[PDB]
Formats: structure tokens, C-alpha cells, sequence
């Protein structure tokens, strides 16, 4: 509050530190919660708060969590109560909770159960345990469109009423600016309306005691409740997901975002799940493996929002999936949900549960708030250190590398300035040295290289160049398969070159090293992703940029995600043997004539 | 600087008054590297010098650069001394002086360090160990604090005129109070043994302008140094202006003394390392500092931006602006690294190195950015007619040491501007006798 | 061009961060290495091309 | 005979020097002798203005978490 230093000090504000260190936990007026991880009660610790709060930032020594009203819900749909978590966050304080943290709690906490949305027959409906909040929203104008024809008192039994299909979405941004949230719940366990199908997992995917957490905290009290799991790519994602389909034992709804997740989907069905072909299908128009009358149904976005006439085939399988309910609604790649079209595809489909899974959360743009309520709260959040630790993820050596600009190439970089000099900093012959030196030491040494390069343009002839093969990206389907699939089990060939395709989840063999060159701007995600295809020091990555240029403020930007999961980027500015052998562009004479071909684009 | 170096300066009848104290034999010797120490203990019982020849060959050849370094070393203290042996051979042996005070120190001989402490009985007013150290600390804050220019920290006008020698501050306007410059953050950042350290060197180099004597002063403190912690000692048997050096020690908080006319005195944990953690540092340039002090808290907000403040905790986020600012303000980057490294959290000590190395390189790289362009004024030439001319005029700058950069390919030279009269001059003349 | 090969060496290799990291290295390194650790600490903490 | 400030730095600042006496970034040429590829020869009158345009270069692809 006070800005002696510039810091806000909160030293008067809570003084309880009677005796004397023994608790590893401070909080803050507004909301913060610092967490001592050299504790003997740091496991115990941890496993409150991650039910209760999610974390901020996850250092080696001093864990940093937050606390919102998301979380809180969340903390309050499993069996904790408010009592409960009041003692025991005054349990471990070691400092007193501030008298501006347990108002903010119990106004949280009280209003969690007073309203829930359902859906029955096919109809949407909201049901409030206490009759008056029913009065309180009826004013809301917005609320008072949903409602066709009106939905007179729906007189049953609690108050509830019907609300329109297509407009689910502004009630539930409304409910929270009415700090009267809603809950999906889905009793699962007593239906005896849906037909629920056989599906049982083998007895022998047995599953790592960090997805025993996500799982038991997805179902409390023997319901499932919609929510977002984080886990990376490398870890186990795709078994959660089974396993959750499995437990629910309803109708399953898998949504993907490429053509060939929906296989991957497929694949991991087929090995944990025991379930005939006849009743898995897969709606993507490629194969129609007779999609209606299925249990398990698998396709991806951009085909359940299509905004242009449809095919017949397809418009009779939408039509057909538009009329039932479905259960445990998966979702993968969640972060790409915010989108123009992406929302209104929850909103075109009807499911009780609708989970979602996603290996980096991170987005710009700020629409990841509204998955709160697309969806429903941040549920797990894996900790990639101890994760690590554990030896089940590679212990990845971030590397963070740059090369100076050569002069040839730097005139021209502050000559201009209308979007051109993107190509400039991404062919620095100096990086270009860099990267063919990391190349042939890390081939001498037979690793599994993968070499990220936007700009396809740049990527072109810099792969052309030691000729490797590369990825333009729209090359075709079959190529692309066949050259992943001869990248593993081929000691000839270990390096391959990627232009901003393997920024999803796709089935890229395993990695040792990554080198990424001109990457996006500051898109966290993008490169959270491009780690998550190394680890599965096992491995290294290394980015390498350019010094003098707005590289190195990208880099610098893009890398705090990675930094709060823990990663450190060292840096390198100089290159063991440099010298020692010949690289490409040795002379001047080449790095000159190279300013011809990079300043021939002209693109106007 | 170090003892060593101290030592290392003196005449040769200061090294061999000093010698004659058992405490400062002992100091002495364990400053000594490992082999010298070594060497030492060899020669405690020796009443004959030993060939050159033979002391070096106990060291094998690949480590004759250390034993070369040793036996320098040792000559420079006057440790021990060549003597003459018969044959034209070259004797060594150490002075018998220090050897006999060593022995006492370490064998036993003569009378104790403290004149006595049962004659005055117990002491009335005795203190405790932590009341101690809490005085110490007080002290010390006290005097940084005055370094600052605080009213809370009065302090006597002798130390400021001090400190003015020392360079910390400077009295522009008198009256006025000194205005500290940038060796005296630069002081201020130090850990705090390194900075009671070169305080006592600044005070033994102008100890001979207050008529004191180096040699009982270093005794002094030398026996101070391997005091018993809690253990009084008696005041009397000592001169007069010891006894006044005594009470700069009380002003500084090394000794602690009811009274000025007390006859006890009882050393701190500061003044037993007059001879010779809480900060936790994370990856994501964060520091979580276990302290209360405003002193500690400054120090910290020099080098960085301060986020919050628990009252027995704080939390610092490391910035380049910080880094740049602090840099800027004459504090460089090792200093603010060793003082990270000094304050380290036990729990850090697990980590080898302690602190991560990404922090350590980018606090090294932002230091870097200041100096990226040099400066370097002067004069430059370019009408050279002839190479042969322009290889002379070149040559002669050479000769004045007033040349700055040289460019042969294109005949271009630049000297300071000092030079330029002489290369001038120089020039002309070259023509004139042409 | 063999002066062209040593011309490009000398001006990519010792650009911007060797100007002042070879100056610092020459002004420093006088004393003997404090313990053996801190080769093991390096050894740890560098990349497997920078052993070499 | 010139009379100035030497100004020595790696290739990249001398030649984004180079590039504001050309571009009239501070209003005239005194950029006057280049003299090597890492060395350059600048009137000391405005040497705030190049230190004010080297900073704001610096500090401009910095990305100050602050």
C-alpha cells in the first residue's frame, strides 16, 4: 500500500508469527499464497493448495500459487467445505490470513450450489435449490430471451425453467457477472435414460500416480464435473482421457484439431480401451466408417462449424449427432478453444460433461478467462519439475544461443523497415554456421535431431542448402507420413526440418534435440509446444536468434511461460570448434551474394 | 588488499618487531599457503640453515611454480632469511626471533596473552553471547547508516574525518555533512568482514599520522582476533594511546566495554574475524531475502526491484533496469554477484555452484551493455604524402606513448590530445631540416 | 580468396561479446583455480559441444 | 588535421552509426572519418545525442520485464 521502495509492503497487515518458522506458506492481502518447497510437509502442502489454488509460477525453491474465484469453486465442488479450508489455510500461515482474504473466500464459497444447468430429454434447464435467485435473475434482460415461449414457472417438484439451446453461452457469462455461477455435474452412476455402452479398459494400462491425482480429483464425490487437465505432451494425455471415458461409460464425443489427431485418437482407443471397431468411428469425411449408431464418436473442429452448405453425407451424420445426448464431451487442444467458430461448436452439440485437455494453456489475446466458463475451471496443472525428477519426462536442457548480426546483413536491417527484414535476422549467415555446427555435432554423436524454421521462405534454402529433408508443409499427405516414418528407424537420415506444422499434437517419433529458427513472435504457446515434442540430460533444445533485432525481445518474451514451469535458458555466445572444421558460408564472398537473393523477394 | 600485501610493504624492523608478539606469529602462519605452512613446521626445530637446493627438492618439478611462489612469499615476510654457508653454498633459516615466539605460541613459554582475569573476580555487568552480537550488529549498522547521512546515526567527528581520508565521502562544503561518492557504495555493497578489513588497513595507513604504533596496534588486534568469544579481558598493561585505539573498536562495536574507565572488555564474533545466510535466488530472477533490518533491505533494493515486503520476509524481482541503474550508480556486477554468493541461503549450498549459472551470465551480460561503445579523444591525421613520412611521425608517437590506434594500410594515426603539441612540433621540424 | 576466409573469421568470431570477454580474460586469470569443484560445477552445467 | 572523438565498438554499432549519418537521424553528417571496420572518428559536441540513440536502440529490443 505503501510505496517507500515501490513495493506494496503488507508488513502491519498480518503480524501472526508467533512460533516461529515451522509453517512454509505466506499469503497476501488481495490474494497470493508463497509456498517453501525445502519443507518436510511440502507434499502435504502442495496437495492443498492445488485443490484449492492454481499455481503462478513453479521455481525449484519458492512455489508461487493464486487464488481466484475459479478456484475456489473448483476447491468447494470437492468435498472441502469452507470450514475445512478456512482452519487449514490458518493452519499454515505462518504470518495470519488478512482480513481481506477470508471475506473474499466465503463470498466465493457461499454461492457455488445455488443454481445448476442440466440437461434432460434432449432440453436445457436450470435448477435452483433456493427459489428467490430464480426472481433475482428473472430482471437480468438477457436472461429473459432464453426462455421460448416465455417458460411460465416450469412448476415441478425448487424452482427451474427451460432456456434456449443456441444462447447457452451468454447465460453462462452472465451468471458469473451475477456471482451466481452454474455447475456441470453429471450423476453418471444413476441415469437409467442414457444407454450406457460396454466399454471396460484392459486391466494392463496401468497409469502414473500424477494422473491418479487429475482423475480422483475429476470425480469427488461420484460425480464428473466439466474441467480443463494440463498435462504435457510427452507425459501420458491421451491415457487420461480414455481412462475418464471409460469410468463415465456413456456415450463418448472425442474432438480433435488436425485430420490425423482424430487417428491418434483412434489408435490410443484401440490399445486401452477393448472396443470393437464396429462402434468407433471417426467423422472426418476420409474413410465414413458409418458414424450413425456408434458409441464412440471421434472428429475434429472445422466440420462441426462449418458456416457453408454441407455434405449430404455430412449433413445427415450432423443431423443425426444433433438429436441425442452425449456423454463426456473430450475436447483436445482446449487452448484453441476461444476462437470465432470454435466456441459455438460447444453450443451446436449437447453433452453433460465436457472435458478438456491441453498441454499448453498459455494464449495471447486473453480469452483464456472465458474458458472458465466455456468449459469450467482450471482442474489439474501438472508440475513439470517434479514431473522431471521422477525420470518419466526427459530433463531437458534449454538452451537460448545467439549470434551476432554480420554486417552485410545489418545495413539492410536498419535500411528497412515495412515488414521486410523478417527474412533478414532469419538467414544471418552467423546463425546459419550456428545451426550447421550443432547439426554435425549432434549427427556425429547420433541424436534425433528436429529443426522448427518459420518463414518457409527462409526454410527452403536453408535446408536445400545441406540437403536435408524438409517439410514445406502443404507437400502432401502421403510425403509427409512416409519421411516421419523413415525419421526414426533410419541411422542414415536423423534430421528433419519443420515449417510451423509440428506446432500441434501429431505422432513425431522421439527427439533429442530441437533447434529453432525464426520462430512466431511471442507466441508462448508455440514454443511450450515445440518442447513438449522433445521430452517424453536425455535431451537438449537449443533457439537460436539474433543480437541487434526484435529476435531478441521475442525470445525474451516467449520464454516466461517456460521459466514459471521451471526452465532456465543459459545462454551461449560462444561455439566450442567453430573453427575447427569448414562451415557454409566460410568466405565473404558467398555472405554478400547471399544479400541478392534475400533482398530478390520484392513482394509488392 | 590483503594481510600479505599489508605486511609485504613494511621495512624490515617493523617485520621483526612484530615477530616478537606470539599472537601475530601465529596470524602470520596461517596465512601462509598450504606448502609454505608446510615448510614451516619442518624447519620449527632446524638450528642450522638448509642448502636451497635441498628445500627444493621436496617438491616435485610440476609443482615448482607453487613452491617458487611459497619461497617468494616467504622472503617478502622475512619469514626466514639466506644465510652464508661455508663453500659458497646458500643457507636457509627462518628468524630465530619469529621461530622462538612460535614455539612459545604453540609449545608454551613465558606469560599469557591477558595480563589476568580472576583478580577483578566476576564481572557485575557481564553479558551474554547474543546481547553481544546484537551490540555488534547495532554498531555496525549505526556506522553504515552515518555512511548513508541519516540523522539516526551520530557518530563522533573523528570518524567522519576518517572516513573523508578514506575516500567514502567528501566534505565539498564545510558545515555541510559529506556527500558519499562511488567508492563509497562500491564499500557499502561489500561483505561486511571484507569491509571491517579494509577499514582497519585505512586506519593502519594513517595510523603514524595520529603518533600511534603500528606494531602494538597489529599486536592488539592480532590477540583480539584469537580471543575466546564470551571471555573478558583486563584493560590494564597496555599504553595509552592503545587504550585510546580501544576506544574506536568500542565506537565500532568490535569490543564491547560498559565504561570507558571499565577494566574489562569483551570481544565480539566481528572482531574474531577481523583476521580472515538468508537470501534465496530463483531461476526466474527472483529474490526471497530472510531479514528485517532496513540495512540489508537497501542493499538489496541498490541492485534490484523490490516486490514485497512480509515482515520477516521480502521479495525482490532481479531487472536489467535495476542492474543497469545499480551499475550505473559504480557498483559492478562481481561485487553484486560475491555479495549474492556471501548471503546465500543454506538451502543454496546444495547447488553446485550455489547460484545458478543463467542468473551469474546475465548479470554479466547487462554489465556489458554499458561499455559497449569506448571513448577515446584525441587528434587524427590523414594528409600523409609519403608512407616513409607518415612510418617516422608514426614511429616518434610511438616513442612519447602518446599513440591511441594506428592504421599502417591507410596511413592514419590518432594520438591524445596531450601529444599533440609534440607531434606538432615534431612534424614541422621533420620539414624544416628537409 | 585465403585472406577472405581469415577477414570473415576475424570479423564473425570476435564481433560484439569476444571484444571485451577476451580483454577481461587477458587482464584476469593471475591466481590458481580456489577449489576443484568448480570444474566438475562447469563440466555439469556445459553443453556436451563445449566440453570438446 | 581532425580534431574529434574515436569511437570503438564491434561491426554492428559502427555500421548502425554509419547508417544515421547517412539517414540525418540527428540533423547533420558528423559522422565524419571512418578510419577501420570496427573504429570510427566523431565530433565530440554531440556525443549525448549518439549515447541517447545507442540506448534507445538497446533498450528497445530488450523486452524489460518490469
Amino acid at each position: 500500500k505503501v510505496d517507500e521502495y515501490g513495493a506494496k509492503d503488507y508488513r502491519l497487515q498480518m503480524p501472526l508469527k508467533d512460533d516461529h518458522t515451522s509453517r512454509p506458506l505466506w499469503v497476501a492481502p488481495d490474494g497470493h499464497i508463497f509456498l517453501e518447497a525445502f519443507s518436510p510437509v511440502y507434499k502435504y502442502a502442495q496437495d492443498f493448495l492445488v485443490a484449492i489454488a492454481e499455481p503462478v509460477c513453479r521455481p525449484t525453491h519458492v512455489h508461487e500459487y493464486k487464488l481466484t474465484a475459479y478456484s475456489l469453486y473448483a476447491a468447494v465442488s470437492v468435498g472441502l467445505q469452507t470450514s475445512d479450508i478456512t482452519e487449514y489455510l490458518r493452519k499454515l500461515s505462518k504470518t495470519g490470513v488478512p482480513d481481506g482474504i477470508m471475506q473474499f473466500i466465503k463470498l466465493c464459497t457461499v454461492s457455488y450450489g445455488k443454481v445448476k444447468l442440466v440437461l434432460k430429454h434432449n432440453r436445457y434447464f436450470v435448477e435452483s435449490c433456493h427459489p428467490d435467485v430464480i426472481q433475482h435473475l428473472l430482471q437480468d434482460p438477457v436472461i429473459r430471451e432464453c426462455r421460448l415461449r416465455n417458460s411460465e414457472g416450469e412448476a415441478t417438484e425448487t424452482v427451474s425453467f427451460e432456456v434456449k439451446q443456441e444462447m447457452i453461452e451468454e447465460l453462462q457469462k452472465r451468471c458469473i457477472h451475477l456471482e451466481y455461477p452454474l455447475l456441470a455435474e453429471y450423476d453418471f452412476r444413476n441415469d437409467s435414460v442414457n444407454p450406457d455402452i460396454n466399454i471396460d479398459l484392459k486391466p494392463t494400462a496401468v497409469l502414473r500416480p500424477y494422473q491418479e491425482k487429475s482423475l480422483r480429483k475429476m470425480f469427488g464425490n461420484g460425480r464428473a464435473r466439466s474441467g480443463v487437465i494440463v498435462l504435457p505432451c510427452g507425459a501420458g494425455k491421451s491415457l487420461v482421457g480414455v481412462t475418464a471415458a471409460c469410468t463415465v461409460r456413456k456415450r463418448c464425443l472425442v474432438l480433435g484439431n488436425s485430420a490425423v489427431s482424430v487417428e491418434q485418437w483412434k489408435a490410443q482407443f484401440k490399445m486401452w480401451s477393448t472396443i470393437d471397431d464396429s462402434q468407433i468411428c471417426r467423422f472426418t469425411s476420409d474413410a465414413k466408417d458409418k458414424p450413425i449408431g456408434c458409441s464412440v464418436a471421434i472428429s475434429t473442429y472445422s466440420m462441426l462449424g462449418h458456416t457453408t452448405k454441407r455434405s449430404w453425407e455430412a449433413e445427415r451424420v450432423m443431423e443425426w449427432l444433433k438429436t441425442q445426448e452425449w456423454g463426456l464431451m473430450i475436447l483436445d487442444e482446449v487452448h484453441t478453444i476461444p476462437a470465432k467458430m470454435f466456441r459455438r461448436v460447444l453450443t451446436i452439440v449437447q453433452a453433460h460433461c465436457k472435458l478438456g485437455l491441453t498441454a499448453t494453456l498459455v494464449r495471447e489475446d486473453d480469452k483464456i478467462v472465458d474458458l472458465n466458463f466455456l468449459i469450467g475451471p482450471k482442474l489439474y496443472e501438472a508440475n513439470w519439475m517434479e514431473l522431471q525428477n521422477n525420470g518419466y519426462i526427459a530433463k531437458v536442457q534449454c538452451a537460448e544461443v545467439w549470434c551476432p548480426m554480420s554486417p552485410e546483413f545489418y545495413r539492410e536491417y536498419v535500411a528497412i523497415k515495412t515488414k521486410k527484414r523478417i527474412l533478414l535476422y532469419t538467414m544471418n549467415p552467423n546463425k546459419f554456421r550456428a545451426c550447421q555446427f550443432l547439426i554435425k555435432f549432434h549427427e556425429r554423436r547420433n541424436d534425433k535431431i528436429i529443426v522448427f524454421a518459420d518463414n518457409v521462405f527462409a526454410l527452403k534454402e536453408y535446408a536445400i542448402r545441406l540437403n536435408k529433408p524438409y517439410i514445406y508443409g502443404p507437400t502432401s499427405q502421403g510425403e509427409r507420413m512416409q519421411i516421419l516414418q523413415n525419421f526414426k528407424h533410419n541411422p542414415k537420415i536423423n534430421t528433419i526440418f519443420i515449417s510451423k506444422v509440428g506446432d500441434t499434437s501429431f505422432d513425431l517419433p522421439e527427439a533429442n534435440v530441437l533447434i529453432q529458427i525464426s520462430s512466431h513472435g511471442g507466441s508462448r504457446r508455440q514454443e511450450a509446444q515445440r518442447l513438449g515434442r522433445v521430452l517424453r540430460y536425455n535431451a537438449f533444445f537449443y533457439s537460436l536468434v539474433s543480437q541487434d533485432t526484435q529476435e531478441m525481445a521475442y525470445s525474451t518474451k516467449r520464454q516466461r511461460f517456460l521459466v514459471d514451469q521451471g526452465y532456465s535458458f543459459k545462454v551461449i555466445t560462444k561455439l566450442a570448434g567453430m573453427e575447427e572444421e569448414d562451415l557454409a558460408f566460410s568466405t565473404k564472398e558467398e555472405q554478400q551474394q547471399l544479400l541478392q537473393k534475400v533482398l530478390a523477394a520484392t513482394d509488392l | 588488499r590483503n594481510l600479505q600485501e599489508f605486511l609485504g610493504g613494511l621495512s624490515p624492523g617493523v617485520l621483526d618487531r612484530l615477530y616478537g608478539h606470539p599472537a601475530t606469529c601465529l596470524a602470520v602462519f596461517r596465512e601462509l599457503p598450504s606448502l609454505a605452512k608446510n615448510w614451516v613446521m619442518r624447519m620449527l626445530f632446524l638450528e642450522q640453515p638448509l642448502p636451497q637446493a635441498a628445500v627444493a627438492l621436496w617438491v616435485k618439478k610440476e609443482f615448482s611454480k607453487a613452491q617458487e611462489e611459497s619461497t617468494g612469499l616467504l622472503s617478502g615476510l622475512r619469514i626466514w632469511h639466506t644465510q652464508l654457508l661455508p663453500g659458497g653454498l646458500q643457507g636457509l633459516i627462518l628468524n630465530p626471533i619469529f621461530r622462538q615466539n612460535l614455539r612459545i605460541a604453540l609449545l608454551g613459554g613465558g606469560k599469557a596473552w591477558s595480563d589476568d582475569t580472576s583478580q577483578l573476580g566476576p564481572d557485575k555487568h557481564a553479558r551474554d553471547v547474543p546481547s553481544l552480537d546484537k551490540y555488534a550488529e547495532e554498531r555496525w549498522e549505526v556506522v553504515l547508516h552515518f555512511m548513508v547521512g541519516s540523522p539516526s546515526a551520530a557518530v563522533s567527528q573523528d570518524l567522519a574525518q576518517l572516513l573523508s581520508q578514506a575516500g567514502l565521502m567528501k566534505s565539498t562544503e564545510p558545515g555541510e555533512p559529506p556527500c558519499i561518492t562511488s567508492a563509497g557504495f562500491q564499500f557499502l555493497l561489500l561483505d561486511t568482514p571484507a569491509q571491517l578489513w579494509y577499514f582497519m588497513l585505512q586506519y593502519l595507513q594513517t595510523a603514524q599520522s595520529r603518533g600511534m604504533d603500528l606494531v602494538e596496534i597489529l599486536s592488539f588486534l592480532f590477540q583480539l582476533s584469537f580471543s575466546t568469544l564470551g571471555k573478558d579481558y583486563s584493560v590494564e598493561g597496555m599504553s595509552d594511546s592503545l587504550l585510546n585505539f580501544l576506544q574506536h573498536l568500542r565506537e565500532f562495536g568490535l569490543v564491547f566495554q560498559r565504561k570507558r574507565k571499565s577494566r574489562r572488555y569483551y570481544p565480539t564474533r566481528l572482531a574474531i574475524n577481523l583476521s580472515s545466510g538468508f537470501i534465496v535466488v530463483e531461476t526466474n530472477y527472483r529474490l526471497y531475502a530472510y531479514t528485517e533490518s532496513e540495512l540489508q533491505i537497501a542493499l538489496i533494493a541498490l541492485f534490484s526491484e523490490m516486490l514485497y515486503r512480509f515482515p520477516n520476509m521480502v521479495v525482490a524481482q532481479v531487472t536489467r533496469e535495476s542492474v543497469q541503474q545499480a551499475i550505473a550508480s559504480g557498483i559492478t556486477a562481481q561485487q553484486i554477484i560475491h555479495f549474492l554468493r556471501t548471503r546465500a541461503h543454506p538451502v543454496m549450498l546444495k547447488q553446485t555452484p550455489v547460484l545458478p549459472p543463467t542468473i551469474t551470465d546475465q548479470i554479466r551480460l547487462w554489465e556489458l551493455e554499458r561499455d559497449r561503445l569506448r571513448f577515446t579523444e584525441g587528434v587524427l591525421y590523414n594528409q600523409f604524402l609519403s608512407q616513409v613520412d607518415f612510418e617516422l611521425l608514426l614511429a616518434h608517437a610511438r616513442e612519447l606513448g602518446v599513440l591511441v590506434f594506428e592504421n599502417s594500410a591507410k596511413r592514419l594515426m590518432v594520438v591524445t590530445p596531450a601529444g599533440h603539441s609534440d607531434v606538432k612540433r615534431f612534424w614541422k621540424r621533420q620539414k624544416h631540416s628537409s | 580468396g585465403t585472406s577472405s576466409q581469415a577477414e570473415a573469421a576475424r570479423i564473425l568470431a570476435a564481433s560484439w561479446p569476444q571484444n571485451r570477454e577476451d580483454e577481461e580474460k587477458q587482464k584476469l586469470k593471475g591466481g590458481p583455480k580456489k577449489t576443484k569443484r568448480e570444474k566438475k560445477a562447469a563440466a555439469s552445467h556445459l553443453f556436451p559441444f563445449e566440453k570438446l | 588535421v581532425l580534431k574529434g572523438v574515436l569511437i570503438e565498438c564491434d561491426p554492428a554499432m559502427k555500421q548502425f552509426l554509419l547508417y544515421l549519418d547517412e539517414s540525418n537521424a540527428l540533423g547533420k553528417k558528423f559522422i565524419i572519418q571512418d578510419i577501420d571496420d570496427t573504429h570510427v572518428f566523431v565530433i565530440a559536441e554531440l556525443v549525448n545525442v549518439l549515447q541517447e540513440r545507442v540506448g534507445e536502440l538497446m533498450d528497445q529490443n530488450a523486452f524489460s520485464l518490469t
